[PDB]
């Protein structure tokens, strides 16, 4: 799903992808693929530059570029969205939220989840920490 | 030598309630008392395997499927009594009437213990080591059974027996034996 | 390294109590003589050092019985070597 | 599933190998390197450590001399901590490498505290010819020796089912055509051992079925056997250079196996015994770590006045959790007394909690002396900075404490303490007729904040010694029944509550209840019953007051039940319905936690089966269904043993023991990714 990223990003690929396009085609070297992506402070390796083209001749198309795009800032906030996630529940933002300030936070959120699954959600785990609390959603 | 083994007769096991008896032990050093399972073998030391549950008097630990320190060592004439309640599978040693404690501040030396076939009282001797049995014939005969184990519950062992319990100890001679069939090491087969 | 097996083969006079051994059919040097009124167990002693260690052998030799007719009183007659489930190897 | 491999341990030591191989390289990403350094740590568990220490002769070798690492450092403290409850030199030498070492800094210091727990150029001599043709010949003379022995037959040609030696002579019955292979080995060591030492002459006289003389007639003293240490890596280096040449065209000496030395060595021990006949030879734990720490901490405070005027800053803070980590982990007990000295002038949070470890590990006399003077200076300015005093107040009542387990300068700071953090000076006070005097004051002032701190020594003294404690808890106890400080009050009223006085203390104790008894009730009343909040800080006070008071009770009950097994059975009905009490009460009673209402019921209900227990298990049924008119409405050895206002007492002790009855009794994978 390439909609994980928002607008002003794909403004500036494309504003960087027409900047090393070949003759306005869309079309690009494998190598300026490279270049492109430290020209955007991205520095990768030819590690993960070679196993992105053979999941796609040399020809790098602005779609077949963009969907590269999105799996490498798909990943990335895949995980540092988590603990700004817990920053929410705890008053300080550490990781101590207490079990009592749960129990109504969770049943308004608007997933529609009654007591019983936020019930089950707690007895299948006193403040308990972040990581345990990654740890047993994600599952 | 090695260590002698002593136990009353395999009709005397026990299958429920709750259960006591005393201990004097006259000079200390390596002694050995507790419960056992009844299909206990007289090859290895007492509480090496998986048919006894026995405290040590020597330094002050448990011995089941090896060892784990609890409580105090012995001076020359206390009383360890021994009391086992098969309604909770617990087993719970006091000490001239006080009770031992874990590490962890916990009396019952062992839980979750498998009632199976049944228990019955075990002793052991090391060399020189002088000690009786009192295993509660007469119950004015006993000394620190009124101070704990009288209102808890526990009933002595031998509370109405017109005669003593029968023991039996393990002896040092060798004698022949057919090998069983299920022995580790040797087999043998008639061709 | 002996890549052959030493055979032991023992002979037990019962109307004299006259213990003699054999080695490989060859008569050892060594000798018993017991009391009238005993009994014996037939023994082997062994510290074992192998996968397969001994064979007990209940065989005759060329004008002796077995040890079949000696411990069975129905067949002290029959010289064919036996082996019933009462026999069996203690330890 | 892996775990108990002792039915194979060298396809394991080769998969293990060739993982941490694959552990760095060019060909790989972020990805497919995190599965295996997943995949390593997930072997280094579930397996005996008798294994583990196959890689970890290789990984001291490379990493802990450098600040890839943590793939190394990772997989390190996973297994030093997995046997703490040969590679242990290594183990030591990779301890001082680290700290030759000493974000990554923190990476470190984490699985170091886990694991705190020429030859062909050299001259040959003249007897160096005459050696190497008798180590030559003395080979010859042990070999054919050792083959004979297992049956070796001669034969032209050397077969092997036929067990043939044709070198079965000796080295002057060898040409140049059968003596060529003993030529450059023993040329060549006998150089390595005169380039190592230069030591190549006679100084002693001389010592088929060829046999090897008793060479093993002299050990090795302290210069031999260090000279038989250089004799094997000097063969180990040679011969390691030889297999570092010839496959471009590597295991070392002291890091080597226990196995892989044990064959090493014999070519050595037997070379320096061939080498000391003719006169030919060739003759040149923890503490270590408490050298190097006083040498840091001579350095430490040098840079501690450095600052003071005004890279390792990180490594004293590397240093000093790992000081923590190994007083906490345990000549040499004064070279810890020694820095123990040297780092309290430092002084004078992080290295005072390891002040505290080293305290509780346990010259400096004067300089407890001083701190004494700097304790009664700082007292002068109390009665009158703060900060290093206080720190100190602590340090030295946790030294006052271990110690147990200058004098008058201690004696100067009581009465300073005397004379004016009121607790603090209470804490470590406690840690004569002058004693008596204020000890009839006190029990005066009962019988009516320095009267708090007054008492805690106090306790401290009649402790270091009869009926003069008795008086003591009985000042103690009205002083409590008037009435916080209450909590280090009680921390030394369980400290001496064993030595009539008991009888005493139990005509004054049953009133302390039945007293808090009324204050239950009234609660209970209050519970009946904003108003809802005061009842309970009400009861939270209550049993605030209770904490105190149940904890001085479980210690006379500990010889009340030693001599009566009356008082006790007031004693036991008073406190029955406390129990009753117990079952918002405990509520309250939670928080002033952060127990002692069961452990009171444990030894009250003894006594009051002390005082027919069908009726009794009737009556336990009517209140688990008032009962008192419901009431009203073996054993031959038992009755042997009970012969040896029945209404009311059996109706008392049912309900108390139905209380104590009552006492001892999914979501879909894609909504996880919703709900997150």
């Amino acid at each position: 799903m390439a909609d994980q990223l928002t607008e002003e990003q794909i403004a500036e690929f494309k504003e960087a992808f027409s900047l090393f396009d070949k003759d306005g085609d869309g079309t690009i070297t494998t190598k300026a693929l490279g270049t492109v992506m430290r020209s955007l402070g991205q520095n990768p390796t030819e590690a993960e530059l070679q196993d992105m083209i053979n999941e796609v001749n040399g020809t790098i198309d602005f779609p077949a570029f963009l969907t590269m795009m999105a799996r490498k800032m798909k990943d990335t906030d895949s995980e540092e969205e988590i603990r700004e996630a817990f920053r929410v529940f705890d008053k300080d933002g550490n990781g101590y939220i207490s079990a009592a300030a749960l129990r109504h936070v969770m049943t308004n959120l608007g997933e529609k989840l009654t007591d019983e699954e936020v019930d089950e959600m707690i007895r299948e785990a006193g403040q308990v920490n972040y990581e345990a609390f990654v740890q047993m959603m994600t599952a | 030598d090695r260590v002698r083994i002593f136990r009353a007769e395999k009709s005397y096991t026990v299958q429920s309630g709750r259960w006591y008896f005393e201990f004097e032990a006259v000079t200390t050093g390596e002694m050995r008392v507790g419960w056992a399972r009844p299909e206990l073998r007289p090859d290895v030391e007492l509480g090496a395997d998986e048919l006894a549950y026995v405290f040590n008097g020597h330094r002050g630990q448990r011995w089941h499927l090896g060892s784990e320190p609890f409580g105090r060592p012995w001076q020359s004439g206390d009383v360890v009594g021994c009391m086992i309640d098969l309604t909770e599978n617990t087993i719970i040693f006091t000490l001239n009437g006080e009770v031992l404690m874990s590490d962890s501040g916990s009396e019952t030396a062992f839980r979750e213990i498998e009632i199976g076939d049944g228990f019955l009282p075990v002793c052991s001797l090391g060399p020189g080591q002088v000690g009786h049995l009192n295993l509660g014939q007469d119950v004015s005969s006993l000394r620190f059974f009124a101070i704990c184990g009288l209102q808890e519950g526990f009933e002595p062992f031998a509370i109405n027996m017109q005669r003593p319990v029968t023991t039996w100890f393990s002896k040092s001679l060798p004698q022949f034996e057919p090998v069983p069939p299920e022995h580790p090491h040797y087999e043998v087969a008639r061709m | 390294i002996s890549h052959t097996d030493l055979v032991i083969g023992c002979l037990v006079d019962l109307a004299t109590g006259l213990m003699t051994f054999t080695a490989n059919g060859k008569e050892s040097n060594t000798f018993f003589q017991v009391e009238p009124n005993t009994k014996l167990f037939p023994a082997v002693f062994v510290l074992p050092t192998h996968q397969n260690v001994i064979q007990f052998e209940l065989g005759k030799q060329k004008n002796i019985m077995p040890l079949s007719a000696a411990m069975f009183l129905s067949e002290r007659k029959n010289p064919a070597p036996q082996c019933p489930p009462r026999l069996e190897v203690q330890m | 599933l892996f775990a108990g491999t002792e039915h194979r341990a060298i396809m394991v030591d080769s998969m293990l190998h060739t993982v941490y191989r694959l552990s760095r390289g060019r060909s790989l990403t972020k990805a497919q390197r995190d599965v295996i350094e997943d995949c390593l740590m997930a072997l280094c568990r579930y397996i005996r450590p008798s294994m583990l220490q196959h890689l970890l002769r290789r990984l001291v070798f490379d990493v802990p001399i450098l600040n890839k690492m943590p793939l190394k450092l990772l997989t390190n403290h996973y297994e030093r901590c997995w046997k703490y409850y040969a590679n242990f030199g290594v183990t030591s030498e990779e301890e001082l490498h680290l700290t030759r070492k000493l974000l990554a800094h923190k990476k470190y210091d984490q699985e170091l505290y886990r694991m705190a727990m020429e030859t062909l150029n050299v001259i040959i001599p003249e007897k160096l010819d005459s050696f190497i043709n008798k180590f030559a010949e003395y080979t010859h003379e042990k070999w054919a020796f050792d083959k004979i022995q297992n049956n070796w037959s001669y034969g032209e040609n050397v077969d092997e089912e036929l067990k043939t030696h044709p070198m079965l002579r000796p080295y002057k019955t060898f040409s140049e055509k059968d003596k060529e292979i003993y030529r450059w080995p023993i040329k060549e060591s006998l150089k390595a051992m005169i380039a190592w030492e230069w030591t190549i002459e006679k100084a002693r006289e001389g010592e088929y079925n060829p046999q090897p003389p008793d060479l093993s007639g002299v050990t090795l003293s302290r210069e031999l056997q260090a000279m038989a240490e250089q004799l094997a890596e000097n063969y180990h280096n040679t011969w390691g250079r030889k297999k570092k040449q010839e496959l471009e065209a590597l295991v070392p000496y002291d890091t080597l196996t226990a196995k892989e030395k044990a064959r090493d060595r014999e070519k050595a021990q037997e070379l320096l015994k061939f080498l000391q006949m003719n006169g030919y030879a060739v003759t040149r734990i923890e503490k270590r770590f408490a050298f190097g720490f006083l040498q840091q901490l001579l350095r430490w405070m040098d840079i501690s006045q450095e600052f003071i005027a005004h890279k390792f800053f990180a490594k004293i803070l590397l240093p000093l959790i790992n000081q923590y980590f190994t007083n906490h982990c345990l000549l040499g007990s004064g070279g810890h007394a020694s820095n123990k000295e040297k780092e309290m002038i430092t002084s004078l949070l992080v290295r005072h909690r390891v002040s505290l470890f080293g305290t509780d590990a346990p010259t400096t006399l004067f300089q407890h002396i001083a701190q004494h003077q700097f304790g009664d200076d700082v007292i002068l300015d109390d009665v009158q900075l703060c900060s290093i005093y206080s720190l100190g107040t602590t340090k030295n009542t946790y030294v006052e404490k271990l110690r147990p387990a200058a004098a008058a300068m201690p004696v100067a700071f009581l009465e300073p303490q005397l004379n004016e953090t009121k607790s603090p000076r209470e804490r470590a006070i406690l840690g004569v007729i002058e004693i008596t005097l204020p000890m009839l004051c006190s029990y005066l002032p009962r019988w009516w904040p320095p009267a708090l701190p007054a008492g805690a020594p106090p306790p401290c003294t009649a402790v270091t010694s009869l009926g003069n404690i008795l008086r003591i808890i009985v000042n103690n106890l009205g002083i409590d029944e008037a009435t916080v400080f209450a909590q280090p009050i009680v921390s030394r009223a369980r400290p001496e509550l064993l030595h009539i006085p008991t009888i005493g203390r139990l005509r004054k104790r049953a009133g302390k209840v039945v007293a808090e008894e009324e204050q239950l009730r009234l609660e209970a009343k209050a519970e009946a019953e904003r108003d809802e909040f005061s009842v309970l800080c009400r009861d939270l006070y209550a049993l605030y007051p209770l904490l105190i008071r149940y904890v001085d009770n479980n210690r006379a009950h500990w010889l009340t039940e030693p001599n009566a097994n009356f008082r006790m059975v007031g004693e036991i009905f008073i406190y029955w319905s406390k129990s009753h009490n117990f079952k918002q009460n405990f509520v309250v009673q939670n928080e002033i936690n952060n127990t002692l209402k069961k452990m009171l019921p444990i030894g009250l209900n003894m006594c009051a089966p002390t005082d027919m227990l069908a009726k009794t298990r009737y009556a336990l049924k009517d209140t688990d269904e008032l009962q008192n008119n419901l009431h009203l409405q073996l054993r031959w050895q038992m009755a042997l043993y009970r012969g040896l206002e029945k209404i009311v007492r059996r109706v008392q002790e049912v309900s108390a023991v139905l209380y104590h009855l009552e006492q001892t009794e999914l979501l879909s994978k894609q909504r996880r990714r919703a709900v997150v």
